[PDB]
């Protein structure tokens, strides 16, 4: 039983604190893969990890330590989009495969730029057909966008621009910010923008909605579309960078719509690990120190679990693992081919790897009502199926317009 | 001298003939050599010598990161980083500096987000950044009594950040931004909106490729001539323009470009005892198999910044302990990084690019105004940030009308 090492980065804080649940999910998967005689009988999968803090600057220090210190690692496993973009761009220099469990950046689908990269997390492009379906449902042809300038968001908006153009919908106003959304939000108010797509991490979302409160860019005529990956009480958290109180934030966020991806199989079937989606959740909850609602990365945890299985199966097919070096393409090419041909059933459903989208068909749509998220529907872009709960609520009983229509 | 100890510096820049921006690195090396030559002849750092090691970034994220990592693993104990030319490479290095307690000085990276001291605390630059144009434009607007402006911004981080910075510069000043317009790939819709709002003075922030599209839309909309003033970035390649060419030229006539000033216009003796004019001639005499680089003066002054910082880092009556701490440096000493950071923060001398002083790691320098006049960019003015003064060159700047355009 030779040792085989994974160099992994887990974000315990920062933009997306996904490591909080994904690190225990990875440890659960490694135990299961190791205690399986039929998978890698002649090898033991070992984890060497660090807290990236969802920060490329801090990940750069840990990437150095992983690469320039023994033992040699056969694969790198980053979480966040910014960290995965940095390690996937750099990895070719060390002929290393990069497997992300958490990176949604659409730009990561670029095989020329990221030639050794795989991910179990779907591309963020999956939110865009759902946003378009809802714009059509609610009859909107004029949308505004506001994004924080991390490439995950900018590349999502590049994809949205293509999808809206195809549907005969226009982005009539765009604003971007690196850290301070004060000017973008003031400009959205002055332009009389109504339907707004806002792409940013939870930390920046608080800064945005404090400016939204101040500018009165909320109420009956405004509809905000956000990413559904934030903590359920995100707008209620004390934040020294914002002057707005909890009650002011709560009223600014009222009625907004969110989209997220369904990452856990909703059917009660048993996957390759012989677990059902429901037992995986109880098992992960058994490992956690805080409740699921209090742990970052809980919804993404099945992807972390399945990434270890995907790697274990790919290593099994290639079988000479102790002989991997950073100067040799041979073993890299073989594991790349095994990963490329992956096809198994995981806790997140049918696991396959093809660059552009990253598989699975469903998004979950929620609306914030009275300070709490309520499920309002699901959308499957492959079969064009919008499953609607009829639980959405609007001031006056119906959504607003995308603009005034009465100036003859 | 064999007994003279080295003060090692990690030089990072593109040098190879394989990459286009290799010409920048190769172009500044005669300026660097002249500064090093004089500093040694003067033995300003006695008994030490400045040991600049060069590492090729090849203007590539992956090669740049590996060049940095390899310099750490295999090179001498570098005290600071000198360089970073290509913005994406510079950002990767600059955000990670704290991991190795390294202060960085760039002579060519101008993108605005590098001014963020939360993300890049250990980063300094001798070159005025893209945001440095905004206080200069304010003085130009006051000079011609332009109180109402429109803005046209490409929805990309380096441009939206300059535009967001503009609001803060104009605040408390009596200048209205009557219309803010942004575009991703087609400025024509935004140009049409500016025309519709009767904007006369336009502040543009967009790349070289988009500029030709912008002026083609201005031509189609008749947004040029005696009634209009376009003020755009001045850092485009010379003859970037070379719509039919004649129509493009009619719309471009009289546009004002804003960029940093390559060398000081003052005939005063700098820290080297040479005037900027005498330095310029010695630079052209020293360079042999390379074209000139517009950043050569910034690189020359950059070496003087490093030498003065090192001299200050050694100014203590705890001499033997300070010399021992310098000898012992192996990237882990937070105290030495702090000593160097504080010393660089105190920089204040007259360089070939004018008074060299920093404000939160950003250069307080000189901004040059140009005006497009018949397929030639004519220098028309200079703005000095320390004095906050604008000097318009007599008999250069011209207006198509009998008077400069009115803002309404
Ligand atoms: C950096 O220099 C500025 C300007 O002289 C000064 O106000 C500031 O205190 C310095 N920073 C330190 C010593 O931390
Ligand atoms: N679902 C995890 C993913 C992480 C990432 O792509 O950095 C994510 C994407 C977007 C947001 Cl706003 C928060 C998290």
């Amino acid at each position: 039983r030779r040792a085989v090492y994974i160099g992994a980065l887990f974000p315990m804080s920062g933009g997306w604190p996904g490591g909080q649940a994904c690190q225990p999910a990875v440890e659960m998967a490694l135990e299961d893969v190791n205690s399986r005689r039929d998978i890698l009988p002649d090898y033991e999968l070992k984890l060497i990890h660090h807290d990236s803090k969802c920060d490329p600057g801090q990940a750069t220090k840990y990437l150095y330590e992983l690469l320039y210190n023994d033992p040699i690692k056969i694969i790198l496993m980053p979480g966040c989009s910014s960290v995965s973009t940095l390690v996937a761009e750099a990895a070719r220099m060390w002929n290393l495969i990069v497997l992300s469990y958490g990176s949604s950046s659409p730009a990561l689908s670029n095989r020329q730029r990221f030639p050794t990269f795989f991910r179990t997390h779907p591309s963020a492009t999956l939110h865009n057909p759902t946003r378009v379906k809802l714009f059509e449902k609610w009859g909107w042809k004029k949308i505004a966008t506001i994004q924080q300038t991390t490439e995950v968001f900018t590349s999502t908006l590049d994809d949205l621009e293509e999808r809206v153009k195809e549907a005969g919908i226009e982005i009539t106003f765009r604003q971007s910010f690196f850290s301070d959304p004060a000017v973008p939000v003031k400009n959205l108010k002055r332009q009389d923008a109504r339907i707004i797509v806002g792409l940013f991490y939870e930390t920046e979302a608080r800064k945005v909605f404090c400016e939204v409160y101040k500018e009165r860019l909320f109420g009956k005529k405004y509809v905000w579309f956000l990413i559904g990956w934030y903590a359920d009480n995100w707008f209620k958290i004390y934040d020294p960078s914002i002057n707005c109180t909890v009650d002011e934030m709560t009223e600014a966020v009222e009625g907004h719509i969110t989209t997220e991806i369904v990452m856990l199989n909703p059917a009660n079937t048993r996957s390759i690990s012989n677990m059902t989606s429901q037992e995986f959740v109880e098992k992960l909850t058994k490992r956690l120190k805080r409740h699921p609602e209090e742990t970052g990365g809980f919804q993404e945890a099945p992807l972390a679990y399945d990434a270890i299985w995907a790697l274990a199966l790919a290593l099994n097919k290639t079988s000479r693992l102790e002989d991997f070096n950073y100067n040799n393409q041979t073993i890299t090419d073989q594991i790349y081919r095994a990963m490329n041909s992956s096809s198994f059933e995981g806790v997140s459903g049918h696991v396959v790897f093809d660059a552009s989208g990253s598989r699975m068909a469903w998004t979950l749509i929620e609306q914030l009502q009275g300070g709490s998220y309520k499920k309002i529907g699901y959308y499957d872009s492959t079969k064009d199926d919008l499953s609607w709960s009829k639980t959405d609520k609007w001031i006056g009983g119906s959504p607003p317009a995308d603009d005034y229509k009465d100036d003859d | 001298p064999p007994s003279s100890p080295p003060l090692s510096i990690m030089g990072l820049m593109p040098l190879t003939k394989e990459v286009a921006k290799g010409s920048i690195g190769r172009g500044v090396l005669p300026a660097v050599e002249l500064a090093i030559e004089q500093i040694r002849n003067e033995s300003l750092l006695r008994p030490y010598f400045l040991d600049l090691r060069l590492y090729d970034t090849e203007c590539d994220n992956a090669k740049g990161l590996k060049a940095f990592y390899d310099a750490i693993k295999y090179g001498p104990n570098h005290l600071m980083v000198f360089g970073g030319v290509c913005p994406s490479v510079t950002s990767i290095i600059a955000e990670s500096l704290q991991g190795w307690n390294l202060v960085q000085l760039s002579f060519a990276a101008t993108t605005p987000v590098l001014a963020d001291k939360k993300k890049y605390p250990y980063f300094f630059r001798t070159v005025p950044s893209d945001n440095a144009v905004n206080p200069a434009i304010l003085k130009l607007l006051k000079h011609y009594q332009w109180k109402r402006v429109g803005t046209l911004t490409q929805d990309v981080q380096r441009f939206s950040e300059v535009r967001n910075d503009l609001t803060g510069v104009l605040y408390g000043e009596d200048i209205e931004i009557s219309d803010t317009e942004s575009f991703s790939n087609d400025p024509c819709t935004s140009v049409k909106k500016l025309k519709g709002n009767d904007v006369r003075i336009i502040l543009g922030q967009f790349d070289q490729n988009m500029a030709a599209k912008v002026f083609c839309c201005a031509y189609e909309e008749n947004m040029y001539g005696s009634k209009y003033q376009w003020i755009i970035p001045g850092w485009y390649e010379p003859s970037w323009w070379e719509c039919l060419r004649k129509n493009l030229l009619a719309a471009m006539e009289g546009y004002i470009g804003v960029d940093f000033e390559p060398l000081s216009s003052k005939q005063i003796k700098t820290i080297s005892g040479k005037t900027p004019q005498q330095y310029e001639r010695e630079y052209n005499n020293k360079r042999s198999g390379v074209g000139p680089s517009k950043f050569h003066g910034y690189a020359y002054d950059g070496i003087w910044v490093i030498a003065k910082t090192l001299q200050r880092a050694m100014e203590t009556l705890h001499a033997s302990s300070r010399h021992q701490r310098i000898q012992d440096f192996n990237y882990t000493d937070h105290t030495l990084g702090r000593i160097i950071l504080n010393a660089m923060n105190e920089t204040n001398f007259f360089g070939v690019t004018g008074q060299v002083v920093f404000r939160n790691g950003e250069r307080m320098g000189t901004i040059k105004f140009t005006q497009f006049q018949d397929s030639r960019e004519v220098k028309v003015g200079e703005y000095n940030a320390v004095a906050d003064t604008l000097e318009i060159i007599n008999d250069t700047i011209r207006f198509q009308g009998s008077e400069p355009p009115k803002d309404d």
